[PDB]
């Protein structure tokens, strides 16, 4: 368990899953009333493919998405 | 009482009339635009600090109601 609980980030919810191949991914969805009206609804998503390779994906805006983070 | 008394005292009279009075309504309407302006300024703030913290537009609206943690 990572050690944190879902909602640890009040701007919205964790959700791990990985598969048993090793293939998954790490999601940070904002939720409507606790996060910006810009970025709500928004996820952002650490895909892990099954030959260990990490990617950023972000649904933001382009100004909005963090560096190192594909849009 | 002589009828030169009263004359002086009549022109006297006009003299201290017809002292012109100067437009006054610009002054009370500017005074009513700054007050207006002023009443409505700091809500602003409320309005960019709700939304910043996420609460709904349609949430944040006016009056004394305590303000909730998703009403303001």
């Amino acid at each position: 368990y990572v050690g944190v609980e879902p909602d640890a980030n009040k701007l919205g919810v964790i959700a791990v899953a990985i598969e048993d191949s090793g293939a998954g991914d790490i999601t940070f969805t904002f939720q409507t009333g606790t996060s910006s009206p810009k970025n709500a609804t928004k996820v952002i998503t650490l895909n892990r493919t099954a030959d260990g390779v990490w990617a950023c994906k972000s649904t933001q805006d382009p100004m909005f998405t963090p560096k190192g983070c594909d849009n | 009482f002589t009828l030169i008394e009263l004359m002086i005292v009549v022109a006297i009279i006009g003299i201290l009339a017809a002292i012109a009075i100067p437009q006054y309504q610009n002054y009370v309407a500017r005074s009513e635009g700054a007050s207006a302006l002023a009443t409505i300024n700091p809500l602003k703030t409320t309005v960019e600090e709700s939304l910043s913290r996420g609460i709904a537009g349609s949430k944040i609206k006016i009056g004394t109601t305590a303000s909730t943690a998703t009403e303001t």
